[PDB]
């Protein structure tokens, strides 16, 4: 490649500049290095928090200006690293190349390229701990949006800027309903509305590389790398990396949140930069605290999440709503990062064990589940017309809580459960199919009126895809409308009524 | 040459501290050797503890190990030997042939720690990979380059099955095969290299096709950390020194993790919330996350599982676990059944099946063998219950049919040599999955199934029939 | 307009009380369709039948 | 620099004689045009349908099944059969 | 076809890193590192000056 | 000593747990640092190599052989546990001998389900065997069947001959 | 002498019947309703509606339960507990006991619900 | 447990008692005293012999009651015993 | 590796390096969080009240070889270093 060859050039000439102009002479020697933390002298007047480049080539954060020796973590492997090896200061704090022409491209710690396809533009560098916006710069979450699978999301909305939560064990897919959820950035953002846009930023805080491959793969097949951005961080790679890779993903919310268009976030499996953090203290010298984990796990868990809001008008009104996602070992909702997260996130969707293999695909805690802002903003469409029929599912969700042992008392509770049960088979919104704000509200109100929970409970799992296409390509005005003028009427009701008669006709 | 010169300074067990010269000093990893009375003695560079002073865990147990003692930094990872020729044999992770059925003379040695490949040039559109297994050939969407174990139980037979695979995938993909014995018992370890020696793939005179790559427990924590690593760096090694695409077997993702655990707190890192150590996933990241496709083959290793407990509340066997793509239940029940490799394709489950992803043939195959099975297993339980007489039409040509499809399973071990004299048997995909479709198709369904158990392909499938039905009347 | 195709099928099994018992009439309307539904999946699952020679080569 | 200028021109006229210059490589044994270039270029339909991926294979779209315009025969049994089945409407 | 392109570019940065080497094997093996040795002189010296 | 002598022999580490124990006093006085379960890491190492002295030799050097005999604690069944669970897993089985079958006026109550010896078979005596077989399907019967506590007179009359089996095997 | 002397007393009661139902929780999901007293029974279900009557809607809750928020007053709260262990409206509907004002608004939903639910 | 191996006993208020509405709350059962009535004016211990020995009657049939079902005379009388005590 | 480093830990730090005049009196080195080291008292009975001189009381539990800690039994803003 020629440009290669250009490419080559054009660094070297780069390196010559910086060479001649190397303005290093006092500058830190390492002293030593271990576990991704090197201990190196000299530096005598590195500002706090910013990259240092060392002579093995991997750099890495300097964390604790401790008196003298200056602690700064390597960014990459060691085998590479010695003592003794020259540590240039970057003099600059740790900054991600940051702007939309990221799209679709894997960025490493700091933003390194590393699918392979070179450079991707920049619309701004900045740090990888921004302060987030106070009260007044601050906003209600005025604005809706679809979490793509109904994965009880019009039970639960996730509106702009609520900081939603979830839980699992391992190899829950937890990550899947990530993934679905980002997916539903195709139904809006592959449009062109700014209003509709979302543009999500995955993560990818320490998972196995083949498990990013697949995430990859996923996300060109039903072509979402289109919309998404997905920061790496190996379980291979080295411990700063992962630590560093979620205020890699605070910084990309922030060039495109602060730009003033509404934007999305999921970070990734958190529990891991949790265990990232543990190893960035307990290694270099910092005690450990609570749990045995460091001390301020719930300090990082916030200054990654506050991150995250819905500014007013006067920032824009734009917003960058995040569903961090935190793992458990058993499920464990009772635990230090989980419950301490729980507190700083708005939005808790708790994810079983038996569910898991029991009974749903999504397998959901719809009665665990829950979020801060169920009323403002939800689904126009699930609440304004059918807010009824949320009331009515937190009324199910109590309804099947008790539908353990308890004997028949009446004909109410048992209607009550059958209905139910045939709604919760029902609401599991399939992998990968994300098709939403159009018969939301559908389920609820046919139990109610009894068009569905007269179908066998079984072959709903085919009654509700037979429904869909018949409001599809016979109830098209009506499920158009339902998707776009943003409310189920009255009227609309009726209509939909009539669309109900046929379905259960034909 | 220049030796770097070493000093024993301090051994704190396991871990050891050797202090060296200025400008001289080892990097991180890099394997440093001490030759004493009892032999050598390897020391794999654990941390840069500044001072000139080196701090390693070494590859082996350090007892003897006396103050003064000089040491040399052999300026890379972990050396053994590479190629071929040592392959076959017992090779200490040390290095030399642990064999003691004469040293390897394996001109080129091969380090042991490695850089991770490059993912850009990967197999993100992995190859399907035919194994020889034509139960798993036909309803598991599989791919090159990645790992499946499900070994469930203790080598019951599947330690047969182990050289037999190893065999069959050595000569029809024309590759090596690797089972790594991470912390495998010197008891364990003479009956499986006896067993060996007596099933083929690999011989003191005959040509080997499986690599026994073996760091037992007999060495200090450090050597069953790294010589898992020694045996995936053997196994690339032998791959692309021939371009021969070798299937790997691990001996235990939980032993390796555990040992690297153990090692990692030898380091001096604190113990975690509950059994973990500041450097848990790094350990088992290391080996397995550069183990993957490439185009001169593939490296789609295998780990092998013993459900301990069968309880999913360790989080090592829940990613393993999630690394395979379709279960084999190995019931100890179904080895008796009918297939000598009872590999239950009955927990083949996989969403990978996509009209672009699995092929339609191919996937039809894995419905309809998957549902057959199914099918039977559901309608026993309640059939069964009530009486033989509960088989409908429907369920009667069923039932006939699975089982059909379970005697059929069996095929001819090619490494049970000494079982029944049995020659060579497996299939491929062109007469798997068409053989399967047929099979199932009602070609042969008016004959008995006793002609499916013991039979392999369409291949011998008729002659073996026409032979049952012949010769005895 | 495929809604009214079947509207009329879908009427007169509401008034088959003396058409019930139709034994390879549904079969048929099973037939038309699968035949729709076919069409709906090559229309939207199958990309163009043309070529992306414009940029691709 | 002349570490610079000395390491461009060491990668730049060796670069030629890898890629810009047509003399493969003498510290390489097999050159790499006479086992990429055309064999290699088969790799793309080896991992392809060899010649068939960029063939093509024809396989015209045939006709659907009817009922071989039959109506001498399976007209009046079709009728029976139909008012068999309205005896028990 | 593009994929087997994409893996051939791969192929040619990868072996122009390999002829890479024995550039930089040629740069010791050459004595320019003497030719070398007075540039870094004159760069350094005029570093120092620049300030 | 005894065992290269090509005799037999049977080693009794009578309680290893409570020498793991020691070995974790040994470690945090002598400083090394702690970790899981706070005993030093390298008790497993310790352990291991303590384990895999004996075994049965070849003819090459004469055919010696030894049997061991170590005994852990299970601590509520310490599954989870560091110690217990390398000394379950060096061993070449788990004859997990829980103390319930013991209150039950046991004098020796190993647990049926959970013993599970590997090489068992290759120092199984044939005749033995031959019963055996029967007396394992017997135990893993009444397990199976003990569920139905609360209903075992709609139990099949066969399940009941088999729960007379498996109480009085 | 804080609140009054009904009012404690109310409050003692409610307490104590509770308490019952928390420490009979034990045998009755164990055994079930039947298998305890009648007067454990009843109380058991008068325990139920009052912690059913424990709930209230919140003037800025009204995003969750949607109903304008209530204010119950504490007078009319004290009586209105007295009244409910009394057994003044324990024929009520137990879900028209949650999220309304004081025993008139329990009134009122139980009504309602006999009008919608029947 | 310091406290408790150090002081003289307890008077070991659980809060199950005091929410039982019996405040104050010194759950019988659960207490203690080293001393005990040698250090009492006797005029309380005429009486306490017997209180004592009656709430730990009452402790017995608490079960008993608690299945909430009938049994003999003794145990109804004790149940009534120890709920008016 | 001709030997060890220079040392390993410390007790003291200020460099008069003479005669002890601080039997009676001390110097409050290291003071804060309501606990605080002092220097001098060389033969204190443990556990002894001590006046801090800007005008809070104290007890003395820690009577360490070097310096010997004395809580100080009030608002800590009124205690400095050297007081």
């Amino acid at each position: 490649k020629a440009q290669p060859t250009e490419v080559s050039s054009i660094l070297e000439e780069r390196i010559k500049g910086v060479s001649d102009e190397a303005n290093l002479n006092e500058t830190g020697r390492v002293l030593a290095v271990g576990d991704g933390i090197a201990r190196v002298f000299g530096l005598n007047n590195i500002q706090a928090e910013e990259l240092v480049e060392f002579s093995s080539g991997v750099k890495g954060m300097a964390l604790n200006l401790e008196p003298g020796q200056v602690g700064i973590v390597l960014f990459g492997s060691d085998r590479l690293v010695k003592e003794g090896e020259l540590v240039k200061r970057t003099g600059n704090i740790v900054d991600v190349p940051v702007g939309p022409g990221l799209l679709g491209r894997v960025v490493d710690a700091l933003g390194n390229p590393i699918d392979g396809k070179g450079p991707i533009d920049a619309a701004g560098r900045s740090r990888a701990q921004v302060k987030a916006p106070g009260i007044l710069p601050r906003r209600s979450v005025h604005e809706p949006v679809q979490t793509g699978l109904k994965a009880v999301d019009a039970l639960v909305p996730i509106g702009r800027g609520q900081r939603e939560l979830i839980i699992g064990d391992r190899q829950t897919g937890k990550t899947a309903v990530a993934l679905d959820t980002i997916l539903n950035q195709k139904r809006w953002n592959n449009g062109s509305d700014e209003s509709k846009k979302l543009y999500c930023v995955y993560v990818a805080v320490g998972q196995k590389r083949s498990t990013v491959a697949q995430l990859v793969q996923t996300l060109e097949q039903h072509d979402a790398m289109k919309y998404s951005i997905i920061v790496a961080a190996t379980a291979s790679e080295a411990a700063p990396l992962q630590y560093l890779a979620p205020f890699t993903a605070a910084s990309i919310g922030e060039w495109f949140r602060d730009n003033g268009k509404h934007a999305l976030i999921v970070y990734d499996d958190l529990s891991k930069q949790a265990v990232a953090y543990r190893q960035l203290s307990l290694l270099l010298r910092r005690p450990p605290g609570r749990e045995a984990y460091p001390g301020d796990v719930f300090y990082l868990h916030s200054r990654l999440l506050e991150r995250a809001a819905k500014l007013s008008e006067k920032e824009g009104s734009g917003s960058l709503t995040a569903l961090p996602v935190i793992e458990t070992q058993g499920g464990d909702v009772s635990a230090y990062i989980p419950t301490n997260v729980i507190s700083i996130t708005d939005g808790q969707i708790f994810l079983e064990a038996e569910l898991f293999y029991k009974g749903i695909r999504p397998a959901i805690n719809v009665g665990l589940s829950v979020s801060r802002v169920g009323s403002a903003a939800q689904v126009k469409a699930l609440k304004q017309v059918a807010g009824s029929l949320k009331l009515f599912l937190a009324q199910y969700r109590e309804v099947a809580a008790f539908a353990q042992f308890g004997s028949d008392l009446d004909a109410s509770t048992k209607q009550t459960l059958v209905r139910g049960e045939r709604l919760t088979q029902l609401l599991k919104q399939n992998q990968y199919s994300p098709l939403a704000t159009e018969e939301q509200v559908p389920l609820i109100y046919a139990g109610v009126n009894g068009h569905l929970d007269g179908i066998e409970l079984s072959r709903i799992g085919e009654f509700e895809s037979s429904f869909l296409s018949y409001l599809k390509s016979n109830h098209n005005e009506l499920l158009t409308e339902i998707r776009e003028k943003g409310e189920l009427s009255k009227e609309l009701l009726a209509s939909l009524k009539s669309a109900t008669e046929s379905f259960v006709a034909t | 040459s220049t030796p770097i010169t070493g000093k024993v300074t301090a051994v704190i067990g396991a871990i050891v501290d050797v202090h060296f010269e200025q400008s001289e000093l080892p990097a991180i990893l890099n394997a440093l050797e001490i030759k004493t009375p009892q032999g050598k003695l390897v020391l794999e560079v654990a941390q840069h503890l500044g001072e000139n002073t080196v701090r390693t865990i070494a590859m082996d147990g350090t007892e003897g190990l006396v103050r003064g003692e000089k040491v040399l930094d052999t300026g890379g990872p972990i050396s053994v030997p590479v190629g071929r020729e040592t392959l076959g044999r017992i090779i200490n992770v040390i290095g030399e042939p642990i064999d003691e059925r004469g040293p390897i003379k394996s001109k080129l040695r091969k380090p042991i720690h490695a850089d991770p490949p490059s993912f850009a040039e990967q197999s993100t559109s992995a190859e399907i990979l035919e194994t020889g297994i034509k139960v798993v050939d036909l309803l598991a969407p599989y791919a090159r380059g990645g790992k499946i174990g499900l070994f469930g139980g203790a080598g019951v037979g599947k330690t047969v099955f182990i050289q037999e695979l190893i065999n069959n995938i050595a000569k029809a993909h024309g590759g090596f095969s690797v089972f790594t014995g991470v912390g495998e018992r010197t008891r364990e370890g003479n009956d499986l290299y006896r067993e060996m020696k007596e099933t083929g793939v690999i011989n003191l005179e005959g040509e080997s096709k499986v690599a026994l790559v073996f760091g037992q427990m007999n060495e200090p924590p450090g050597a069953r950390a790294r010589v898992a690593l020694t045996g995936l760096t053997i196994a690339e090694y032998f791959r692309d020194e021939e371009g021969q695409d070798v299937l790997l077997f691990i001996d235990n993702i939980f032993r390796f993790t555990q040992a690297g655990s153990e090692v990692s707190a030898l380091l001096g890192r604190i113990p975690s919330a509950v059994g973990y150590q500041p450097t848990l996933a790094t350990d088992m990241g290391l080996l397995q996350e550069r183990i993957t496709t490439t185009k001169k083959g593939s490296v789609t290793s295998v780990q092998a599982v013993y459900v301990p407990a069968d309880d999913l509340t360790d989080p090592a066997p829940a990613t393993t676990f999630a690394h395979l793509d379709a279960t084999t239940v190995l019931s100890r029940g179904i080895s008796e059944l009918g297939i000598y490799p009872a590999v239950d394709p009955l927990d083949s489950k996989s969403r990978l099946l996509d009209a672009a992803v699995v092929g339609q043939e191919h996937y039809d195959v894995a419905s309809k063998v998957q549902e057959t099975l199914q099918t039977y297993k559901s309608l026993q339980d309640i059939i069964a219950i009530l009486g033989m007489d509960e088989l409908s039409e429907q369920d009667k040509l069923t039932v006939e049919r699975a089982r059909k499809i379970q005697r059929f399973l069996s095929q001819p071990f090619a490494v049970a040599e000494v079982f029944t004299g049995i020659p060579g048997k497996l299939v491929r995909l062109k007469d798997t999955v068409a053989s399967f479709k047929a099979v199932l198709e009602g070609k042969y369904d008016n004959i008995p199934e006793h002609a499916f158990y013991m039979v392999g392909g369409i291949e011998d499938v008729v002659a073996k029939a026409e032979k049952l039905a012949a010769e005895a009347n | 307009a495929k809604s009214a195709a079947n509207k009329l099928d879908w009427a007169k099994v509401i008034s088959s009380l003396r058409i019930t018992g139709s034994t390879a009439t549904q079969l048929s309307s099973f037939k038309k369709r699968n035949d729709e539904a076919r069409r709906q999946l090559l229309e939207l699952q199958s990309q163009p039948t043309e070529v992306d020679f414009s940029h691709y080569r | 620099q002349d570490l610079y200028l000395r390491e461009l021109k060491d990668t730049k006229l060796a670069p030629s004689t890898l890629q810009d210059a047509e003399g493969n490589v003498k510290p390489w044994n097999p050159p790499q045009k006479p086992n990429l270039p055309e064999l290699e270029l088969q790799g793309p339909e080896a991992l392809k349908a060899y010649t068939e991926q960029n063939v093509e294979t024809a396989h015209v779209a045939k006709e659907s099944e009817e009922g071989e315009s039959e109506p001498i025969e399976e007209d009046w049994l079709v009728l029976d059969d139909a008012e068999e089945t309205k005896e028990s409407h | 076809w593009v994929r087997y392109e994409a893996s051939l570019r791969q192929l040619e940065q990868r072996q122009l890193a390999k002829s890479v080497i024995s550039r930089v094997q040629s740069e010791l093996g050459n004595p320019k590192f003497q030719e070398k040795v007075l540039q870094q002189s004159i760069s350094e010296i005029e570093q120092l000056l620049s300030k």
